[PDB]
């Protein structure tokens, strides 16, 4: 018997190469079997590690977890956090008599590091007829956030990271679009608070 | 407490 | 692997929804979860080989889950209600067995329905980069734009030159709904690939975007004005310009 | 006063089908605290023990779901077993396991059970050291190897080791009064005369708790264990025990025996003679 | 694979002829698990017969104790009736009291 898993609370957010600690603790009465899963965003569950026995070391990808008898405990740890690494953890808790109990679950958010910022908002023309277009705020660190207008008919994407591999550049994306006629690149992100030296070119 | 049994002979 | 069919499902309020699931081969104990959309796993309904073992958590009045022949199993929902949309996973163990992990499966997402008639396919464009940020940073970013879907059963990707890409490409995470104020509002979703400019360049190169959309199916009824919204793919084209 | 658990389970294969019957039994030393039956409806008879109902319906729920888990595992050994010794649908078998633990007068563990039996004859045993297995024949030693592959020792010393040794602990503290109780035997011996050279010398042992006690009859201070006619200790409808030893004796040699009995239960060992 | 029967006739506690009592019968040593046990008092068969539940010993032998309210006044006589697998003819113990 026991049988409980309390998981670290709300979404944490880092940077990346930051080091990474998601809590966990356990009530359970004899030797239990300790697991992590990893939710990434679409897929399944998938097991990420496990340590059986008691002092059990258990690790995958740079993560480690390990099973402590004495404190009742199983913290997920990794030195270099990595962008890849953003999605929802799971712990588990399973001993002889007892069937897998899983915990809240903790969402992990890991924000790029950008060397050379330069935000900038382009207007981008649509590939069949010039009928609509969009707005692209793009290169800014991953400090700035990006908010919603007030107005219902303007349509404004969160913040989005993408990873061009082979160059070894990371970007922050936000997309700004209304079919309002009226609406412009300068206007489109007045709501979110931008950086002073964001790039406005000629329309 | 019942002995969990899960491999068959 | 645990396979899982079908991925996604549109049913409306009082109607029957099965689910079908296949373990990994030997794998002795099956499990029947629901994972309530933005939480954790519950359990519904555990197997050991063709018997139940715990079925306390399963509402009897309307769920219902059979594994006849020890191998397979179908979970069946009776009258479904509006709190049931979820997404149904499965999972197996070799034996389960405490020290022996579970394998779970791709799951169903299901959303129920007030009308059927709400369903809608998405509208796919794709926007050109901008030649200030060609000069400005010498690099090109195309974005594509999911409009006007219901419910969130689209899945997008980008093809480059006939093969699939994964390099320097993002798609928002959970799209935005049109009207917050309606509830059966339509959906937007949009997703962005940089190339180096160079690559642009090239008008040989030619870039699609393909989006999945997982509607109705051919045993659904219909009777209306516009085209059924049936599982149908939605795409956007543009190729390279060097000026 | 030392204290033991033990599980005793039956898997019973029918003509008909090769698994119908399934019997679970629980023990701490001598007392019954759990019974779980397949044939039993629906089943009513559950809660069983006064002292194990006080533990919330999920201590219950989790024991009849390893019940139910253990029952569909019988099935699968019951047709497995029948391929080893290429029996056939037409017969009826019979599977029998005998798992628990063994504690001393703290709490600590001593003694690991995990044994199996086909058809009355010992099957496979989990060895003292928790991590081998002894198979008792051919077909034993097909079980040995897909056990060892499978690392079923490591889950059942963890079973023995944890689960087990906590909850006889816990099971002696909520009913102390029902369990470390050692109730003493009511002792007497009787006269038969049955020949006129030969008569019979009975000792007798009445409402003792544990059964395990012993009987030993003795002339001129040497032991007479040849001559003894000792009966196995039969229990009574009120969680109470009976056993009698009896010896031929020649006539007028009557003083010359005396019995000796030992039990926990007792003070002193009691040296008993024949007084009318 | 097959093991017979060991019987055993006894009565709760040594009760004089009319104070109450209850009177036990204990089969044991027994393979398989089947067994049909009835005590008699005397004659054709009694109702109301309870019976402990089925469970083995240490060496895989099978044991039932089968019981009902005894109540005795020098009332004539005996026993139980005992068949088995092993046994060609059900076997009858004698209740006798100083055994
Ligand atoms: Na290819």
């Amino acid at each position: 018997m026991g049988d409980s898993v309390t998981q670290m609370e709300g979404p944490v957010t880092l940077s990346e190469e930051a080091f990474l600690t998601i809590n966990c603790t356990y009530t359970a009465t004899g030797y239990p079997s300790l697991f992590w899963y990893v939710q990434y965003p679409g897929e399944g569950l998938q097991l990420l590690l496990k340590a059986t026995k008691a002092d059990d070391k258990g690790s995958n990808k740079g993560f480690e977890a390990t099973y402590r008898k004495e404190t009742t405990s199983f913290h997920l740890e990794k030195g270099s956090v990595q962008v890849s690494d953003s999605a929802v953890y799971f712990c588990a808790l399973s001993d002889p008599v007892n069937d897998m109990r899983f915990g809240a679950g903790t969402r992990l958010t890991v924000k790029p590091n950008i060397q050379n910022p330069d935000p900038a908002v382009y207007q981008l023309r649509d590939s069949k007829s010039s009928d609509k277009s969009v707005c692209l705020f793009t290169d800014f660190d991953s400090q700035t956030n990006v908010s919603q207008s007030k107005d219902s008919d303007v349509y404004i994407t969160d913040k989005c990271v993408l990873d061009m591999r082979s160059m070894d550049f990371k970007s922050n994306s936000a997309v700004a679009w209304s079919n309002k006629s009226d609406f412009a690149c300068a206007n489109a992100f007045n709501n979110s608070i931008i950086p002073e030296d964001t790039f406005f070119p000629s329309p | 407490h019942s002995k969990k049994k899960c491999d068959e002979l | 692997g645990v396979a899982q069919s079908p991925r996604y499902k549109i049913i409306e309020k009082r109607q029957s929804v099965a689910f079908w699931c296949n373990p990994i081969s030997g794998h002795a104990t099956l499990y029947w979860y629901q994972q309530i959309l933005g939480q954790g796993p519950k359990l519904l309904i555990q197997f050991q080989n063709n018997g139940v073992v715990d079925d306390s958590q399963l509402p009897k009045d309307r769920f219902s889950a059979e594994r006849l022949k020890g191998v397979d199993s179908t979970l069946k929902i009776q009258p479904a209600k509006l709190e049931d949309s979820a997404v149904y996973l499965c999972a197996s163990s070799l034996r389960g067995r405490g020290d022996q992990p579970q394998h779970f499966g791709d799951g169903t997402r299901l959303s129920i329905l007030e009308d059927l008639k709400n369903v809608f396919p998405p509208e796919v464009a794709v926007f050109e980069p901008s030649e200030a940020e060609i000069s400005h940073t010498q690099k090109a970013t195309l974005v594509c734009l999911a409009t006007g879907f219901y419910p969130d059963h689209v899945e997008l990707s980008w093809w480059v030159n006939g093969k699939e890409v994964h390099s320097g490409v993002c798609t928002d995470p959970q799209p935005l709904k049109e009207q917050p104020a309606l509830n059966d509002s339509r959906y937007a979703l949009s997703s962005r690939l940089r190339v180096s400019a160079t690559f642009w360049q090239n008008p040989r190169n030619h870039f699609r975007c393909q989006v999945q959309f997982y509607g109705l199916s051919e045993n659904d009824e219909w009777t209306q004005d516009r085209a059924k919204p049936v599982t149908q793919i939605v795409s956007a084209e543009a190729w390279g310009r060097a000026d | 006063g030392s204290h033991s658990m033990r599980y005793f389970d039956t898997a019973m294969s029918r003509p008909g089908r090769g698994e119908p019957r399934f019997i679970s039994v629980g023990y701490v030393d001598d007392t019954q605290f759990v019974r779980f039956d397949s044939d039993a409806a629906s089943p009513r008879e559950e809660p069983r023990a006064p002292w194990i109902e006080q533990e919330g319906p999920e201590y219950w729920d989790r024991n009849t779901q390893i019940f139910k888990t253990n029952t569909q595992t019988d099935r699968e050994s019951l047709r497995n077993l029948r391929g080893y010794y290429n029996q056939s649908e037409a017969g009826s078998h019979t599977l029998q396991s005998m798992y628990g633990c063994d504690v001393g007068p703290d709490g600590r563990l001593l003694r690991g059970h995990n044994q199996y039996a086909y058809d009355g004859k010992d099957y496979i045993a989990l060895n003292e050291d928790l991590r081998s297995w002894t198979a008792a024949d051919t077909a034993a030693q097909i079980t040995q190897r897909k056990w060892e592959a499978a690392r079923v020792a490591e889950q059942d010393r963890a079973y023995l080791e944890g689960t087990c040794v906590e909850w006889l602990r816990r099971y002696l503290e909520n009913g102390k009064d029902t369990l470390e109780r050692a109730d003493p035997p009511k002792t007497h011996v009787t006269h038969h005369p049955i020949s006129d050279h030969e008569a019979t010398l009975r000792c007798w042992a009445l409402g003792f708790y544990p059964a395990e006690i012993t009987l030993t009859w003795q002339r001129d201070g040497e032991d007479q264990t040849q001559d003894t006619e000792l009966v196995e200790t039969r229990p009574a409808g009120d969680r109470t025990f009976q056993k009698w030893a009896a010896v031929v004796v020649p006539s007028g040699e009557e003083q010359r025996y005396t019995c000796h009995v030992q039990h926990e239960g007792l003070p002193k060992p009691l040296t008993l003679r024949w007084e009318p | 694979i097959q093991r017979t029967p060991k019987i055993q006739v006894y009565s709760r506690h040594p009760a004089e002829n009319g104070k109450s009592n209850f009177l036990n019968c204990y089969v044991s040593g027994f393979h398989p698990s089947d067994i049909e046990v009835d005590l008699l008092k005397n004659g054709e068969r009694i109702e109301k017969v309870e019976h402990s539940d089925l469970s083995f010993s240490k060496d895989w032998s099978f044991y039932l104790l089968y019981y009902t309210e005894f109540t005795p006044t020098e009332k004539d006589e005996y026993a139980c009736r005992v068949n088995h697998v092993t046994l060609s003819q059900p076997k009858i113990v004698k209740w006798d009291r100083d055994m």
